[PDB]
C-alpha cells in the first residue's frame, strides 16, 4: 500500500505543482490584467465627465 | 479617359489570354486526374475484397471497426485547393465541413481539424478555429506517400496523446465531368457489413490488423485523387 | 494647418502656394477653413512675425 | 456628427466604407467573381451586397407599377438596422431579403418568406 | 490667357526678402476636379504654377481616410524646409514611405507569399494611415503632431493593433498633456526633440502602453462477406 | 507541489500590489485628465464671453 | 553599343526587357495574383521591383524632400549593380532595401539596417 | 508562337507538336531580331531563315 | 430567370426549386417568342400567358 501511495503522489505532484505554476501564472496575468481594465474604466470615465463639464460650462 | 479605357482594354486581353490558357491546361489535368483515379481503381477494389475475405475471418474486435462508448471528439478532415482560380471549390468544401460541424455539435461531438490545402488554412485561419496539423503542396498532383502520411497521422490520433474518437473526410466526389459535389464521409470507425454469400500467414487476425491501416491510406488516396480531379 | 497629413507629408510654409485639389466634397475647404483657425493662437500672440 | 449625432455619423461612414470597398472590388468580382478574394473581403462583399439591397426602398410612389404598398423607415430603425448590417448580424439571410422591403420586421417576414 | 490668368495670381503669393520688410503671403487655391481627373487642362495648370498638391480623392475618403491625402500623388516642393526641425527629423521620409505603402497594399493584395519584411512594411503603413486620419474642426498644436508622428515613425505603434490606432494616439497626446507636458514645451520653445525630451517621450509611451487597453454523411464500411454476424 | 503552493501565494500578493499601484497612478493620471478637462472648459467659455 | 560600350548597353537593355515585361505583367499581378504566374515571370517581378527601386536616387536637390544627404553613383559602379540586378545576384535582399541608396555601398549598409 | 506563348508557363502540359511550334517560334522571333545599321544580302536572309 | 440562367451556366447544381425556376422561364420565353406579321388578339394574348 506504500509503494501504491507512493506512486499516486508521485502523480499528483508533479500533476498539481505543473498545474499550480501554471494557475498561478495565469491568475497574476489575470488580476494585473482586471487592474489594467479597471484603470482604464476609470481613465474613461474622468474623459466622460471632462467632456460633460466643458460641454455644460 | 480613353488613356485608361485602353491601358483597361490591353489588361484585360492579356487576363483573357492567361483564363483561356488556364482553361485549356485545367481541361489537361482533368484528363490526367481522371486517369489517375482509374488507375487506383484495380487496387482499391482487390485490397477491399480480400479486406472483406479477411473480415469474414477476422475477429472484428481492432479498434478501427468499434465505435468509442461515448464519443466526445471527433476528427475532420478537409480537403481543399493549394491554388486559387478554382471558383467554388474550396467554398463549397468548407460550406459541408461546416455541415459536418453543425452535425456533429447537433450530436455532441467537438469537431478538431486536420487540412490538406493552403485555401483552408486560410479559411480556419480567418475563423480562428485550430488545425492539429496540415499538410500543402499536392493537391494538385498527389500521390500516395502523400495519402499514406495523412492516413497515418489520423489513424495516430484515433488510437489515442488526446486523440480524437471518431475521424471523417471532407473532400470534393467527381461525380462526373460537369457536376462536382463535397461529400462528408466518416471514414472511422467503420460499420462492419453483412451480405449473403481461403488460407492466410500467419494468422487472420494480425493480417487484417496489418491491413486495416492500408485500406484507410487506400481510400484517402483515393480521396486526394478524386478531389484534385474535381479541383481542376 | 493643423492637419497631420498635411503638416508631415505636404507641408505648407509661409510664401509657399499650395494646391487643393480634388472631387466634389472631398474635405477641401473644410482644409481651408481649418487652416484658417489654426492661426488664431498665433494671432492671440500679437507679434506681427507670428 | 455635431448635427446628426455620433451614432447616426459612425453608422453612415461605416456603410460608405463596404460600399467603398466594394466598389474597389468591382473589377475583380466581374472577372472573377468572390471566389477569388481574400474571407475579410469576401464577408466584405457579402455584407456591402446585402446593404445596397437593403438601402432600396418600396416607395409609395411606386404602387403604381409594382402594386406593392409603400414603407416609411424612421430614422432611429434605419440606423439601428444598418448598424447590425454593418456588424454582420444579418449575414446570415439570403440577399433577396433586403430588396424593397423597407424596415426590421419587414425584413424579418421577408427572411420568413424564403 | 487662361492659364497667364492663374500664373498672374498664384505668382504674387511669394515670400518677400528682409528688404522689402520681409511678408509673405501663403496660397491655398483650390482646385475642382472632375471624374477625379488631375490630369485634366486647369489641374495641370494650376499644379504647374503652384509649390505643392494636396490631391484629395473621394475613394480615399470613403475609405475613412480623412482629410483624404493621397500620400503618392501628393507633395510639398517646398518639403523639410517648411517643417520645424522637430517635425523634420519625426516625417523627413513619411511621404515616400506611405506612397511605397500604397503600391505594396496594391501589388500584395493577393500575394500569399509576403516576406517578413513586406509584411512588415504593410504594418508599419497601415498605422502610419490610421495615425494621420483626422476628424475636421480638431486642429493638433505642432508638438502634439510631431509626437504623434513620432509614434508611428519610430514603430511604437508596431504593437497596437490597428483599429486602436486612432485611439492610441488620441489617448496618449490627452497623458502627455495632463502629465508630461514638458516634452511639449520643449517642442515647442526648442523647436527641436532632443535627445533628452526624445527619451523621456519614449519611456512615456512604453508606461502608457503597459495601461494601454486594446479592442482586442456516407460511410466507410467493410464487407464481412456472411448474411450476419 | 509545495514551492507551487509559495509561487502561488507570492503571486497573488504581488498581483494585489501591483493592482494597488496600477490603481493609483490611474487615480491620480484621472485626476490631472479632469483638471486639464476643467482648464479647457474655462478657456472655452472665456472664449464664448 | 558603339559609344556607351557593350556591357553598358546590354545591362541597359536588359534592364528595360525586364521592367517592359513587369509593366505587362501588372495587369495579371493585380487581379489573378502573383502566385500564379510563372517561376521565371515570378523572379522577374521580384527583380523588376528591385530594378524600379534602385532606379530612384537620393539626390543633392531632394535633400529637403528626403532629409538624407545627396549622392552619386560613378558610372561603373551603376552598371555593375545594374549587372548583378539582373542576373539575380541581389534578389535576396529586401525591396526596401533599394529605394533611396544610390550605390552598392548604401545597398549593404540599408540591407544591414533592415 | 503568338498564340501559344500564353502556355510558355506550362509547357510540359502541351501537346508535343504544340511545343514543338511553341520552340521553334522562340527562335524564328531571334532569328528576325538584327542590328543596327547591319543589313544582310538576300542570300544570307535566306539561309538565316532556312 | 434571366439571371438564374446566367448563373446557371457555370454552377455545378442548384436546388430543385432553382431547376422549376429555369424551367418555367425557358417555357415563358419559348411562349413569347412571336412569328412575324402575326399579331394575336387580346383575348388570344390572354389564352397564351395563361
Ligand atoms: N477631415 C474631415 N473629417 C470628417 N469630415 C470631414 C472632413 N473634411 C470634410 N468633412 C466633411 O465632408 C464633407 C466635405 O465638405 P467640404 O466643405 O470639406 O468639401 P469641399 O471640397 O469644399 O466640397 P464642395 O465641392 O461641395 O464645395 C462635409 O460633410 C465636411 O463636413
Ligand atoms: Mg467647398
Amino acid at each position: 500500500a506504500e509503494r501504491e501511495a507512493m506512486l499516486a503522489k508521485t502523480a499528483a505532484d508533479n500533476r498539481k505543482s505543473a498545474e499550480q505554476v501554471a494557475a498561478a501564472q495565469a491568475d497574476y496575468e489575470k488580476e494585473m490584467a482586471e487592474a489594467r481594465a479597471q484603470a482604464s474604466a476609470l481613465r474613461d470615465e474622468a474623459r466622460a465627465a471632462g467632456r460633460s463639464v466643458v460641454d455644460e460650462k | 479617359t480613353l488613356r485608361e479605357l485602353r491601358g483597361r482594354i490591353r489588361s484585360a486581353g492579356s487576363i483573357k489570354k492567361i483564363t483561356k490558357a488556364q482553361e485549356l491546361i485545367a481541361t489537361s489535368r482533368i484528363a490526367k486526374a481522371q486517369a489517375r483515379v482509374e488507375a487506383a481503381r484495380p487496387y482499391a477494389a482487390e485490397i477491399t475484397n480480400m479486406l472483406t475475405e479477411l473480415a469474414g475471418a477476422s475477429a472484428l474486435d481492432h479498434p478501427l471497426l468499434v465505435e468509442r462508448k461515448q464519443p466526445k471528439r471527433a476528427g475532420v478532415l478537409v480537403v481543399s485547393s493549394d491554388r486559387g482560380l478554382c471558383g467554388a471549390y474550396n467554398a463549397n468544401v468548407l460550406r459541408r465541413a461546416e455541415e459536418l460541424f453543425s452535425l456533429l455539435r447537433d450530436e455532441g461531438k467537438d469537431p478538431v481539424l486536420y487540412v490538406v490545402g493552403r485555401k483552408a488554412l486560410g479559411y480556419f485561419s480567418f475563423r480562428q478555429r485550430t488545425v492539429v496539423e496540415s499538410w500543402t503542396g499536392f493537391s494538385e498532383r498527389p500521390t500516395y506517400e502523400n495519402a499514406r502520411e495523412i492516413a497515418d497521422t489520423l489513424v495516430n490520433a484515433f488510437m489515442a496523446i488526446l486523440g480524437v474518437d471518431e475521424l471523417h473526410i471532407v473532400f470534393t466526389e467527381f461525380r462526373s465531368m460537369l457536376s462536382q459535389t463535397a461529400v462528408a464521409r466518416r471514414a472511422a470507425p467503420m460499420e462492419v457489413e453483412y451480405v449473403g454469400e481461403y488460407s492466410f500467414e500467419p494468422d487472420p487476425e494480425t493480417l487484417f490488423d496489418a491491413l486495416l491501416p492500408r485500406y484507410i491510406a487506400t481510400r484517402v488516396y483515393a480521396a486526394l485523387l478524386e478531389a484534385a480531379a474535381s479541383e481542376s | 494647418t493643423g492637419i497631420k497629413a498635411i503638416d508631415a507629408m505636404t507641408p505648407i510654409g509661409r510664401g509657399q502656394r499650395q494646391l487643393i485639389i480634388g472631387d466634389r466634397k472631398t474635405g477641401k475647404t473644410a482644409v481651408c477653413v481649418d487652416t484658417i483657425l489654426n492661426q488664431r493662437e498665433a494671432w492671440l500672440t500679437g507679434d506681427p512675425k507670428q | 456628427p455635431a448635427i446628426v449625432g455620433d451614432e447616426h455619423y459612425r453608422v453612415a461612414q461605416e456603410v460608405i466604407r463596404i460600399l467603398q470597398r466594394y466598389k474597389d472590388l468591382q473589377d475583380i468580382i466581374a472577372i472573377l467573381g468572390i471566389d477569388e478574394l481574400s474571407e475579410e473581403d469576401k464577408q466584405l462583399v457579402n455584407r456591402a451586397r446585402r446593404i445596397e439591397r437593403f438601402l432600396s426602398q418600396n416607395m409609395m410612389a411606386a404602387e403604381q407599377f409594382t402594386g406593392q404598398p409603400g414603407s416609411t423607415v424612421p430614422l432611429k430603425e434605419t440606423i439601428e438596422a444598418f448598424d447590425k448590417l454593418t456588424k454582420g448580424e444579418f449575414d446570415h439571410l439570403p440577399e433577396q431579403a433586403f430588396f424593397l422591403i423597407g424596415g426590421l420586421d419587414d425584413l424579418a417576414k421577408k427572411a420568413e418568406s424564403l | 490667357d487662361v492659364f497667364y490668368l492663374h500664373s498672374r495670381l498664384l505668382e504674387r503669393c511669394a515670400k518677400l526678402s528682409d528688404e522689402l520688410g520681409g511678408g509673405s503671403m501663403t496660397g491655398l487655391p483650390i482646385i475642382e476636379t472632375k471624374a477625379n481627373d488631375i490630369s485634366a487642362f486647369i489641374p495641370t495648370n494650376v499644379i504647374s504654377i503652384t509649390d505643392g498638391q494636396c490631391f484629395l480623392e473621394s475613394d480615399l475618403f470613403n475609405q475613412g481616410v480623412r482629410p483624404a491625402i493621397n500620400v503618392g500623388v501628393s507633395v510639398s516642393r517646398v518639403g523639410g524646409a517648411a517643417q520645424i526641425k522637430a517635425m523634420k527629423e519625426v516625417a523627413g521620409s513619411l511621404r515616400l514611405d506611405l506612397s511605397q505603402y500604397r503600391e505594396l497594399e496594391a501589388f500584395a493584395a493577393f500575394a500569399s507569399d509576403l516576406d517578413a519584411a513586406s509584411k512588415a512594411q504593410l504594418d508599419r503603413g497601415a498605422r502610419l494611415v490610421e495615425l494621420l486620419k483626422q476628424p475636421q474642426y480638431s486642429p493638433l498644436a505642432v508638438e502634439e503632431q510631431v509626437v504623434a508622428i513620432f509614434l508611428g515613425t519610430q514603430g511604437h505603434l508596431d504593437s497596437v493593433p490597428v483599429e486602436d490606432v486612432q485611439r492610441f494616439e488620441s489617448e496618449l497626446l490627452e497623458h502627455v498633456k495632463a502629465s508630461h507636458s514638458d516634452i511639449f514645451d520643449g517642442i515647442r520653445e526648442t523647436k527641436k526633440l532632443s535627445e533628452e525630451a526624445e527619451e523621456k517621450l519614449v519611456s512615456v509611451i512604453n508606461e502608457f502602453k503597459k495601461g494601454f487597453q486594446a479592442s482586442d454523411l456516407e460511410k466507410e464500411s467493410v464487407k464481412v462477406r456472411k448474411p450476419a454476424p | 507541489l509545495a514551492d507551487a503552493d509559495a509561487m502561488h501565494a507570492k503571486a497573488l500578493a504581488d498581483a494585489k500590489a501591483e493592482s494597488e499601484k496600477v490603481t493609483e497612478e490611474a487615480k491620480q493620471d484621472s485626476e490631472r485628465i479632469a483638471a486639464q478637462l476643467s482648464e479647457q472648459a474655462g478657456s472655452e467659455a472665456e472664449r464664448i464671453k
